[PDB]
């Protein structure tokens, strides 16, 4: 049963890694609207909804030919011990 | 400035030969020491005229005069183990030159090589010169494949040969060429991929029959 | 571009039926093997100069039966 | 004293050097600190310059490898450019374990790639390989091949002695005399 | 004194400058502290050893491994990347476990690398190794191959005694006299 | 006094002037700090240090170990990396059990790495062992071999007799006088 | 005064002075500090001071255990993991236990590891222990060995007698008498 | 200063000859102690001309000089116990040599060597010399075969042997070519696995391997 | 001469290899198939190694 904890424990560490560079980026942009308006505050919450948007999507674009080889290396791994 | 104070410090690798047409050559022994003495001679310190000789070269130097010259003639290597007087070593049952005409031979091989005194021909025998390569190749305990024909002896080493086989032919045929030379027998190392090591065999009726040596082999399945 | 000097039939994995057939020219009658004996198989040289003789020493070696 | 090259490369001025000394011209090498080096010909040998320029294709282009192409660095790794960067290392390996035989120069290893045998349910093929070696003079340059083999026999799963192709040769005479200034 | 090769590591200039003295020329090395090294040769000794630089192959490369083309940096790791990282530790172990050997000078070893057993399924075929060494002079180095045999045989799962090259041989002339300054 | 090495370690160091101490060539190790250590010898003495040098492959590399290649640092490791740092260990705790025998100087242990078995339904396979001594002279080292096939022997789960392998040697001579300097 | 080596550890300096004294030649142990311990020798003994390091092997290194492999801070710990460090305690428990017989002075003892019989459905293979012990002389070493495979035997489950090796020996000759300066 | 006092402290594990064409030989006695000296003779400190002698290197001297002016000779091994006499050992069963032609020869070998007085030949006879190497390779147990042929014999120790039989027998052959040389009788140590590993066969002049239960292969007669 | 040298045989490539020996053809039943034998065995008086191997083995046979 020690395989059986460790294809567990991949999906959690893989979670992690997989979700944490998309939310860095909705993050830092957040910050970055907030930054910004120390001088010239001029706000409206509803204003920075678009550019969270498109700052995700962006890195979501350049992310996504890696987000495919880690989740079929994982798929491959899991049902080769699975059989085998 | 003298010449054998120019190349290195031990004065034993090198060798200074006066020549008679006004010159002095340098008797190397490999190619090492030849490349050795001939980057002093090429940069340019040194006066006089002055010529780079080697055992390996200056016996290829005269085999190709010799063979414009002299055709069909069976000879096998020049040694040089005394550098002012070489030795010929000829073939006797392949050539039917007299005595006055050896004479003339050597004249016109002296004038070749300023640096000797009198070359010595001599008449090595052709039977021993091949029972020596067979029964050194014998006793290697090697699988071979012997192949007379007129004028030539040929031995072919065929097949799957292993480490040791291939380290000890290679030394054999190394210790051998430079005695020799290859004019009258030559060997033929090639790998394939077959376990009989050469020999082959067909079966009916009564037991084996022994092949004739052919150039195509069976691809063993094993 | 099939070189051998002499005659006979070299034989690389052939399953006792195609194997029979090239003796059935030297043999002058046609040869019928079998179902089940169809499926040993033999890899050599051979050589046929009284295949009666050596179709003999081949049944026994191999462990075989035939009649004509 | 016309230039005719400028912000070359290290390695690449000795290689235009060592062809044009060849040729009975000389060169001189001209650093410039930033910007690289120069080679600088004399007058009357600028016409036999430029055609051994065209000839050579000089300046030599830098060598290519596999693994340049898919690089380590970047953010995807597939399977196939991991079967050609495990590829293209071993060959590198095996060129540098050829430089240290008795009497061998220089030496070039070819690999068959294959690629797309283990994405399919079909069996992978045989290998094959390539070998080109500069032997120095005075060796009995028939009886190497049989050690080169025998070497690159079993450093691989299957290979046989018919799909190992080795080409060897002996290297040029040497060029050890200065070439000489043009007296005008 | 004219410079041919400049920036160089410590490591390549002692293989520059102990190549250059096997064939009678005199090389000065220069340390230029941030900037790494610098091979100064005579006047009448440049035409020769820009010779020796295209014919050698100088300065030579950085030898390689196959544990570079996958390190351990990468958070996820392939079945492939993992056997390979392996293999290319077992490479270096067993020649730094030759050169204690008696005689010894220097070796190289290579392991035949099988991929794609771990992941189809199919059953994975034999391995094989090849090596080479340099030995002492006056040594029966026919009589020295069969232990190196007896070494290799049993440092792996299931190998065979004619799946195992070993290829060796002994150390050139050595090279003691000073090479001698150039008059002119 | 040129040099010839600097930004070494204590270690390399002190094996590069005991290999110069063997061919009657004598070496000075110079200390900088945090820099390393530095060599150097004599003039005309440099002409054979770099033959050495290049002869040794000298300055050695730290000796790799399969463990270094798996760190147990990382946050998650799979069972083809705990069984190879498994088998890791115990390599070398068999290799620092043997110093401690009567008359063995040195020792090295190898073993064979069965990376695959528990993947797939085949069984595992057997074990392979394969180690090297060097015993200090005035033994009759033939009968030496017994003892250490039969410690290795019931150290593990099945092996056999003929699936362990143990090459050793004697030491060499030993070297007690000093080099002696050179006239000038 | 000549340092050779420098920087050491407390323990590490009086294995290196029990090496050199061994031979005849006379040391001398200098703190440092903070920098750890250091060790000089004098100027006619060293040269065979630096080929008693490289023969030798010293420094010496810290002993390796199985439990510094599969460390207790770790934040996950597979049952591969706790099945070693658990081993790994009885492993130098029976050599700190075997310490206290009669006339023993020094003692090592390894266990086979046994990983993959809890995981699958095969029943578990049987153990092999073996063990080394260095005897006081003048003791009947021959009649010694069955108490050591007496206490073996049953602190385990079930091995027998066949899978017991014991292998000891007695100490070497007392060095009690000082070196001796160096006089010139 | 003197050549004894610029060697080593130890001034027994050299020994300095005045030789004959005004110079001055070290005989050493292993490659080990052979660049110990010759590193003095090539840093320069030294003044006149010396030359470093060993025993392999000067019985392969002396031996290229026999391949080429005394031809088909049989011999052993030169034996420098003594380095002002050395001794000749030649084959009695193989030679036709008289006594002025055994005189000729000790003076044309004397003048080779310019550090020895008066070389001593002696007659060894040869089945002395397969007798003492077939009775040591049978005390060390070892399995053998023996090939007589013409002008030499050659041991082959083939099959898969363990750790013990290849440290037996390598003490044995190093002690045996050092005092014979390898001239005259030559082994083999050809270490392979089982040839036809698994395969059930059928041995004896009519041969067949069984690749499988159902697959027959006849190769030559196993 | 001859002989047989059998590695893991399966008591009908090994009945078959005396059938050169023994001048009639063998056939061997089904239940008699499972056994094996190995070892170097040679073939000099077969028909008393047949009544000898019959007998240590368990066998009964009809010519």
């Amino acid at each position: 049963m020690d395989d059986l904890v460790f294809a567990g424990n991949k999906a959690l560490y893989l979670v992690l890694i997989l979700s944490g560079w998309p939310t860095i980026v909705a993050t830092i942009i957040g910050l970055l609207v907030g930054l910004f308006q120390t001088v010239t505050q001029l706000q409206e919450q509803t204003l920075p909804f678009g550019i969270k948007l498109l700052g995700v999507c962006l890195c979501l674009f350049l992310l996504s030919g890696w987000y495919g080889e880690v989740l079929l290396s994982y798929g491959r791994q899991v049902i080769f011990l699975a059989l085998a | 400035a003298e010449l054998d104070s120019l190349l290195g410090q031990e004065k034993e690798r090198f060798q200074v030969l006066p020549g008679r047409d006004k010159m002095l050559y340098v008797a190397a022994q490999n190619e090492r020491d030849t490349l050795w003495a001939r980057q002093v001679l090429a940069r340019g310190d040194y006066d006089k005229n002055a010529r780079v000789i080697n055992e390996n070269e200056e016996n290829k130097r005269i085999s190709i005069w010799l063979d414009t010259y002299y055709p069909q003639l069976a000879y096998y290597r020049i040694h040089f183990d005394e550098p002012r007087k070489p030795v010929f070593w000829l073939s006797r049952q392949r050539n039917t030159m007299s005595k006055k005409e050896l004479e003339v031979l050597s004249q016109k091989l002296r004038a070749l090589m300023p640096y000797a005194d009198s070359v010595n021909i001599t008449l090595m025998d052709d039977v021993t010169a091949a029972g020596q390569a067979e029964a050194g190749l014998k006793q290697q305990a090697l699988p071979y494949s012997r192949r007379n024909h007129k004028g030539g002896v040929t031995f072919v080493i065929q097949g799957a040969l292993d480490d040791v086989e291939i380290l000890r032919a290679r030394q054999f045929v190394d210790s051998y060429y430079r005695t020799w030379g290859g004019r009258y027998v030559q060997f033929a190392i090639e790998l394939k991929d077959d376990w009989l090591k050469g020999r082959s065999f067909q079966y009916g009726a009564e037991g084996y029959i022994k092949m004739s040596p052919g150039h195509w082999y069976f691809p063993s399945p094993l | 571009k099939i070189p051998v000097t002499g005659s006979g039939f070299v034989a690389k994995d052939d399953s006792l039926r195609t194997f029979f057939d090239a003796m059935a020219l030297q043999l002058k009658e046609p040869v019928i093997v079998s179902k089940m004996a169809a499926r040993k198989k033999i890899t050599g040289n051979f050589e046929f100069h009284d295949p009666n003789a050596l179709l003999e020493k081949l049944s026994l070696q191999l462990g075989l039966i035939w009649y004509f | 004293d016309k230039d005719l090259l400028k912000g070359l490369d290290q390695e690449q001025a000795n290689e235009v050097i060592a062809v044009l000394q060849m040729h009975n011209i000389e060169a001189n090498k001209i650093d410039s600190g930033k910007l690289g080096y120069s080679i600088t010909v004399a007058e009357p040998d600028f016409t036999a310059a430029v055609y051994w320029i065209k000839t050579y294709q000089l300046p030599p282009r830098p060598r290519v490898e596999i693994a340049q192409m898919f690089p380590a660095d970047s953010l995807v790794s597939s399977p196939r450019a991991e079967k050609a960067r495990l590829y293209s290392a071993i060959e590198q390996r095996l060129e540098q374990s050829l430089q240290t035989m008795e009497g061998v120069l220089s030496a070039r290893v070819h690999i068959s790639y294959d690629i797309d045998a283990g994405e399919n349910g079909r069996p992978p093929k045989p290998v094959h390989l390539s070998a080109l070696a500069v032997y120095e003079r005075g060796s009995p340059l028939a009886h190497q091949i049989s050690d080169i083999k025998r070497f690159l026999k079993n450093s691989f799963a299957d290979v046989d002695y018919d799909n190992i192709s080795v080409v060897l040769s002996e290297r040029s005479d040497a060029q050890l005399q200065a070439p000489g200034t043009p007296v005008k």
